[PDB]
């Protein structure tokens, strides 16, 4: 457990995998989660089943991370059933892994629009939503890749890299009203890279979850800006 | 004016004789950038529909809400 | 001067400032320089008319680099027209800065497009035409808020970061060709974006650079040249600084 | 509170200050501390007595960290009383500020053999008894100007420097037997060391640090706590920064 | 070639390998090199008959890195033989690998001493030649140890990271009279490690080299403070 | 007091009318820190020998430094 001063937490692309063990982690320390599908909810639903059945505090919602609207509407919703939103995981991910040569400008802005302007609109509804309130916490969940690069990642590695930089930014921005903005970036996550780590075994997802929750917690006040190598020692 | 008076006072931590109409927000009421658009924001929600930009550009005094605001009305 | 086994530079965005400094610089080390421009052609003519007077060799282009075929096929017109291409400097960069809370997406995609996406285009092109000839030099004109971050930059700052990840990603794809890419963040350098500011605003940084000055575009177009030439031939994936000491 | 595999902590120059804060906070999350104190030790004794009338694990020692016989000897009086030591702080630091024109050697090797050395003997001992248990986390402190570097700082910067890279030198000789090092960089932090200092020249660093306030030790100190902690059971060789956005 | 608006340089341990044609490579641009050496002389001496066979000028010189009166004395003589000292390239440079567990307190002091503190005199006595003429550059060879961090060098990674930061701090002092001081980061100078490095082959000691004449060089006059990477990509 | 009055004002660009005995160099004479050391510097190439840091430490206006050279003479 932690400190949490804030209340709720929003969690995009959180139905399953990482995303669906923030959503986990962050319940099991007394936070209401609300976790975000975009295509099924069978798996969603299942998820805050698996919750609420241990008696912590779950609920879903439907909107495309993508979409400035629907993102804006949903946090609105959220604002208005809860009276207000305390954190932000801006987790939605996908990637598009090829050869430059064999990239066009579609695969690229695919992961770009869907990858990084996702977050930029968490990150900016973040701002006017706890403007007043003068507290909160965001995480933007960036990857190893976003800061050593990887062959046939040349979209990916954009995306998370704008997203740390811009991230800085949100939390220049953030700072005037108390507002911290960090970023965490993990390395492999569950086996021929495994000779590569350390640590000599592939992350579990309650590590990275642990490291968003440390972050979106009390003991990382002065912690703004920060970018969060949770990878093994795989990069340093 | 006067509610207008109020809700800016409030919105910055000014005394109410500090906003006569050709105030500066930030050269005389003293503030700095976010917290004036938030102000106009604040103004929108008492609905002057979306002030436009070309209005937010041309604030500074607090005789420039009443303008923009009972145009927008 | 410096030492370069290459013949021809394309610059986007050269017409002026920065980008006119780069393409001066490299012009007077003996390379071909192909200046861009999106819009007005009389700037940008003037400075090849400048660089040919001076002795060079100079050419303009008309790209919009954001546009994937405009940059392709002028790509392959320099191909067609020089025997190939050697070099490349992805500078074409604009600025929208606002607060995040004024900031619409077309602020930041107008960004992204602009600053991001021409470069992604720019580093596949130059891998596909020096695959080839497997020898080449690209350098990604970054900036310091790629790296530091900054206030109402939100856009700006997600284009440059995307930019170093990215091309630290192409630097692995075009390594085995011996084809090195690079990036640059420049501090407060003394161009267009800048003139049109505040002034204790902008006497506020004068107090951040230890070096106590304004950068000039020549100091940045040189380290561009370095990264391109020959001596640095060991050098890919670097992401060198050259902002005075603002940020180390 | 936190969760903890281990059981006791060492955290070097603890009496008072950052140190004073991260003993509370171990001591208050169910782990027993050493504190440890170089000369006076009445403001160390005052904090153990503080710790235990909180009905807390506390417990006061004196070494010279700088002394490797001494810390050798000192660890295995823990090892010998606790049947083995969890988890290291590395805190102990001094300042000399001077300029480098007037600064002798005598100075840097001060700060050198203070800050850096004992940090080295820590780690290397922290090794040497958490090896046969295979588990351990050790946390170094360094500085902002470990990274960023500043004037008259050239000795603090080097050994806080040195710090960060022979931590993750640290990181990989020890990870194999999941002993995990890590460092934190604290920016403006409002203990002993900043107090007595120009307040002109103090009120210049509120300008930069965008969390507009000095940091609290005990800030520090929670960080600190959360890298020795099971959470972070995947972070090894990470410099986790503690500024306020000082430093990005 | 390249523009150098200074005179002459000094390098440290400067008799064979990188340093020896940093010495090569500066003399050939016209600069006066300074070969230093700490024991043999047959070796310097040779490598100044080959630079004055080829026409350049090179000068040798016997003092320990590891000293304080000797160098200061030396850089002392220099600026009487030459009128003035314009740069410095801080070289020398030990290794003592071992595990930390077979280490002792002696085997790093070494390193320290003789790596890191020789560059720590260096640096100051740059600041003292160099202020009245309010010009000059240093650069200090670190390494990529001083970065990322190797297993079994940790007193090596310590002396070239402290370096590195007290470098940034030697820069900041410096530019109050316009002296530049930044770093270089050799990657693996001339086999197992080749698989490593993306351009798939050891970094030879030109290239080094090259890199250190930029930085002392007039086209990186905005450049201070800087950690110049030259390791074929082995860390990004 | 004439040549020392002459140095320190060539060391930092200052009027000779500036240097009253009791000018301080930074809040007075206006000058960094940097500057002051090399000053002092500048004032043992005149042989005061290593006048030590206790002076240096106690040093600010320019009757400063009449004191501890010709004591250090
Ligand atoms: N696993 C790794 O090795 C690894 C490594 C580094 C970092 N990461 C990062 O960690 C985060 C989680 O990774 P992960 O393993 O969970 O990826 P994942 O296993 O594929 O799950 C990511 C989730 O993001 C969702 N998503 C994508 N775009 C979305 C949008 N617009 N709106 C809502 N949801 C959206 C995906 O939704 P869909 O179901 O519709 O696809 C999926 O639910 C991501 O940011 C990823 O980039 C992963
Ligand atoms: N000055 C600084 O402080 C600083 C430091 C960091 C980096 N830089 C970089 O410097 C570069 C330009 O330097 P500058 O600051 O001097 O800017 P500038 O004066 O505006 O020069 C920028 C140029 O790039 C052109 N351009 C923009 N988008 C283009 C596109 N899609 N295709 C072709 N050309 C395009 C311009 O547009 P028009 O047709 O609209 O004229 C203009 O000629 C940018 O990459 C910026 O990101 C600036
Ligand atoms: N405050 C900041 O802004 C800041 C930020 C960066 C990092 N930190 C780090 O904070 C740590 C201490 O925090 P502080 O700034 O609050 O300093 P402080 O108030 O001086 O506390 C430092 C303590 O370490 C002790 N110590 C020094 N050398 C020692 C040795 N060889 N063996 C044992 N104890 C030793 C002290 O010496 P005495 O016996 O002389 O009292 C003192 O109790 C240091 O590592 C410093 O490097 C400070
Ligand atoms: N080669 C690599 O793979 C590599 C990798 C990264 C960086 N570097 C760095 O690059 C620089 C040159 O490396 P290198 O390959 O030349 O090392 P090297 O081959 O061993 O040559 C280094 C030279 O430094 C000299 N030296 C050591 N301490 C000295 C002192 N106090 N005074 C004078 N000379 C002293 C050595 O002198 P002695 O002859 O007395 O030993 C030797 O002449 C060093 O800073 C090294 O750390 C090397
Ligand atoms: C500039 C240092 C080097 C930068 C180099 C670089 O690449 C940046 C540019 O291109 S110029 C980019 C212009 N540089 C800036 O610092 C502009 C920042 N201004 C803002 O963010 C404002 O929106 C703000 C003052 C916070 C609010 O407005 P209100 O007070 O009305
Ligand atoms: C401080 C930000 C966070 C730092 C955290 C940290 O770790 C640093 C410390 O320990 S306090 C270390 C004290 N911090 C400082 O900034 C002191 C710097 N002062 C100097 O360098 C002076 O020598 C100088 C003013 C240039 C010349 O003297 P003259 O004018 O007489």
């Amino acid at each position: 457990s932690m400190q949490f001063t804030g209340k709720n937490v929003l969690i995009t692309g959180a139905s399953k995998g990482i995303g669906a063990e923030i959503a986990r982690t962050l319940a099991s320390m007394g936070l209401k989660v609300w976790i975000n599908y975009r295509s099924n909810a069978e798996v969603a639903d299942a998820l805050k089943n698996e919750l609420e059945e241990k008696g912590y505090k779950a609920a879903v919602i439907k909107f495309d991370a993508a979409s400035e609207s629907d993102f804006v509407e949903a946090i609105q919703a959220i604002v208005q059933s809860d009276g207000g939103l305390s954190y932000l995981v801006n987790n939605a991910g996908v990637v598009r892994d090829k050869l430059a040569i064999k990239m066009k400008t579609e695969d690229f802005h695919h992961v770009i629009d869907n990858n990084l302007t996702s977050a930029f609109i968490g990150c900016r509804e973040a701002l006017k939503v706890m403007s007043k309130s003068r507290f909160g916490s965001v995480v933007n969940i960036a990857s190893i890749i976003g800061e050593r690069g990887n062959m046939g990642q040349t979209n990916y590695s954009a995306s998370k890299g704008g997203m740390i930089a811009m991230s800085k930014s949100f939390a220049y921005e953030g700072a005037l009203r108390n507002i911290r903005f960090n970023s965490v970036t993990p390395g492999f996550i569950e086996a021929d890279y495994v000779k590569n780590i350390p640590l000599n075994r592939l992350g579990a997802a309650k590590e990275v979850a642990e490291a968003v929750a440390f972050l979106l917690s009390d003991h990382s006040s002065y912690i703004t800006g920060e970018t969060l190598k949770v990878n093994g020692g795989l990069y340093m | 004016f006067e509610d207008i008076q109020a809700v800016i006072a409030e919105q910055l931590n000014v005394d109410a004789a500090q906003v006569t109409p050709e105030a500066e927000f930030v050269k005389d009421l003293g503030a700095d950038s976010l917290d004036v658009v938030e102000l106009i924001m604040a103004l929108e929600e008492k609905f002057g529909i979306e002030i436009p930009d070309e209005q937010a550009e041309k604030i500074v005094n607090v005789g420039d809400v009443v303008k923009y605001i009972e145009d927008n009305k």
